[PDB]
């Protein structure tokens, strides 16, 4: 009796911190079972309960952000072309230019090419971005097919032999088809390597029908949380790997260019449980 | 009471916390939410508990998401005119969630009924933040609503204090008679205190007739937070004895979240102030204002 009571007590001080850290509900109840299938309160000699349950929800997480495919990396020398998608706001303009960033200080030819053809300012924010730090950028004040924008900047930086060609393009919604075909358009025309989605890390419960829709329509192949910098938790991750099949890849941890590190589990699970 | 009584009730309360936790209304307010009700019930058939909270839940989200009275810009423009000064708004919010834009939708409406709005571009420091501001402006002047001048960015590039350019800009719309100054502000983290101390300063400087906190639909538990943070640099960092607060709320992306609404109660809850506008796309006319109803029945059937 005792026991159960000790268990059902962490479990719930677990999933109340949980939902607060924006994990999906559904996620948050399904670990409780798995926790207490992984749990036998009866074979614990005398040891401490605790210790064992805070290990058991720890490594239940550990399975969560794993997606147990490896993530993609580029290849020097050959021409490999990086996508960035996600929603409204996410923080896919200024990523671009911290992953191109990361890749040029480890001496890697990289560019960036704006294909938003919608957003005002959408050129120039990446075109200032860009000079700010010497990466070479593609786009057009002009041009409002972002297809032929994504197509003749990747041909161009290709025959001038780049390594890393990025592409940024407009935010979209799972809701609005013809975003979500022109996003299909694009990624068809200019075949990327890899995919990019975006999230903020301070998304709520929209996460999981969101990410999976993106998924639904184009070959997502890796996951960037953005916003992490500070004290936010980020629990939609693992809505967005379950749902897009990759895995998270780095974090951006504030607004300026070098605010961008490798994704690492452990800790963001410790911030996230914690 | 009596025991069977709370029992069933909280049986049913909890599974409709973990409902409007599901539609993403933050959890600790949907917990507090059901404490309410419970309140509100006990002390006074399965299938009428099951309808007595589903009906008592309803009254109280009715009650939440409209606080006080409606607010009348509009209507509260003709008396800064009538005071020959200008109606001055402040935007702010944290990164991404749809200022520039939908200060952008809110200057057509404004234009279009016939009021000048001086555009104060005032994030100083995010790539774009001026030209995007600037590809606006370009398009408003074609409402047109030739001699005088109904749409105006006032600018001063990057780098510079955006406290000051508001205070400028203000001046400089009092001295040409705009009807409304509308300060676009940059993001920042709500636990950015530097950021969120600048951000104070230009509003206890400038002391605004509206400041207008802008919150996405799609952020989870993080609209408490936000909300409770810039209210509090707000007032933690006024020099007016009379602390400066947020006026009303601006909810963007309202078309991204399907049913899942309930962030719409997470920021109508901290606070006692309105939804002044709802973002339900990212054109001029993608602009509603925020029907009660239609959010509390989406928030039941999900
Ligand atoms: N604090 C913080 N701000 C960030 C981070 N990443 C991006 N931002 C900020 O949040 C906003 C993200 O803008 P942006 O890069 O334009 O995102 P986007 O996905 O391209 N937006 P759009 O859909 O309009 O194309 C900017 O204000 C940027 O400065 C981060 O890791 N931390
Ligand atoms: N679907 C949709 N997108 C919206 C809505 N409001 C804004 N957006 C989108 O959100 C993105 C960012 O808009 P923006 O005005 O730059 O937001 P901001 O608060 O000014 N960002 P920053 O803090 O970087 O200055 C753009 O893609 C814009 O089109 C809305 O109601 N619906
Ligand atoms: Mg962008
Ligand atoms: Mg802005």
């Amino acid at each position: 009796i005792i026991n159960e009571e000790v268990l059902n007590a962490m479990l719930k001080e677990v999933c109340t911190a949980l939902l607060e850290a924006d994990v999906n509900i559904k996620l948050v109840k399904q670990l409780r079972e798995n926790v207490k299938s992984a749990i036998d309160l009866e074979e614990m000699a005398s040891l401490n309960k605790r210790k064992m349950i805070q290990h058991a929800v720890f490594k239940e997480l550990v399975k969560l952000v794993d997606p147990g495919v490896k993530a993609w990396t580029p290849t020097k020398g050959k021409q490999n072309v990086i996508m960035f998608v996600g929603l409204q706001g996410s923080g896919k303009t200024t990523t671009c230019s911290k992953l191109a960033y990361y890749y040029q200080r480890k001496g890697w030819k990289t560019c960036l090419i704006c294909a938003d053809t919608f957003r005002a300012g959408a050129f120039d924010q990446l075109k200032q971005n860009a000079t700010k730090a010497r990466i070479p950028f593609y786009g057009s004040y002009t041009e409002m097919d972002p297809v032929i924008i994504a197509s003749e900047g990747v041909e161009k930086f290709k025959n001038e032999n780049f390594e890393i060609i990025i592409v940024d393009t407009s935010g979209r919604h799972k809701q609005e088809d013809s975003l979500f075909e022109e996003m299909l358009q694009v990624a068809n025309a200019i075949q990327p390597d890899n995919i990019v989605y975006v999230m903020d890390a301070s998304i709520g419960q929209a996460c999981e029908a969101q990410a999976k829709a993106f998924k639904d329509k184009v070959d997502v192949a890796s996951v960037i949380v953005t916003k992490l910098d500070g004290h936010a938790k980020g629990g939609g991750a693992l809505s967005a790997v379950a749902a897009t099949k990759s895995p998270i890849i780095f974090i951006g941890t504030g607004e300026h260019i070098d605010d961008f590190e490798p994704f690492k589990t452990q800790p963001f699970i410790s911030k996230l449980l914690g | 009471m009596g025991s069977l009584s709370r029992e069933d009730m909280e049986s049913v309360l909890d599974k409709m916390r973990d409902h409007l936790i599901a539609k993403n209304v933050a959890a600790d307010i949907a917990v507090q939410l059901c404490e309410s009700v419970a309140n509100k019930l006990e002390g006074k058939t399965f299938s009428t508990v099951t309808s007595t909270v589903k009906q008592a839940l309803q009254e109280s989200l009715v009650q939440i998401l409209q606080p006080q009275r409606r607010v009348d810009m509009l209507r509260d423009i003709m008396d800064a005119q009538r005071r020959q000064r200008p109606y001055v708004v402040t935007f702010c919010g944290v990164n991404g969630v749809g200022k520039s834009t939908n200060l952008a939708k809110i200057s057509f409406w404004l234009l279009e009924n016939g009021f000048s709005v001086l555009i104060a571009a005032c994030d100083t420091f995010r790539a774009g933040a001026v030209e995007q501001l600037r590809t606006h402006t370009r398009r408003l002047s074609a409402l047109h609503p030739g001699g005088r001048t109904m749409v105006q960015l006032f600018e001063k590039g990057y780098g510079k204090d955006a406290a000051g350019i508001a205070m400028e800009a203000i001046a400089f719309a009092r001295n040409q008679g705009f009807d409304v100054v509308l300060v676009d502000t940059a993001g920042r983290m709500q636990d950015n205190a530097p950021l969120m101390t600048a951000l104070a300063k230009l509003i206890t400087v400038n002391t605004p007739d509206l400041v207008l906190f802008v919150g996405e639909a799609l952020v989870g538990n993080e609209a408490v937070d936000q909300l409770v943070k810039f209210n509090r640099a707000l007032a933690d960092h006024s020099m007016a004895q009379t602390p400066r607060l947020i006026d009303g709320i601006v909810l963007t992306k309202f078309d991204t979240i399907d049913d899942k609404v309930g962030a719409a109660i997470s920021m109508t809850y901290i606070t006692s102030k309105p939804i002044v506008f709802v973002g339900t796309g990212q054109t001029y006319c993608d602009l509603r204002s925020l029907n009660a109803k239609a959010v509390v029945a989406a928030l039941m059937k999900a």
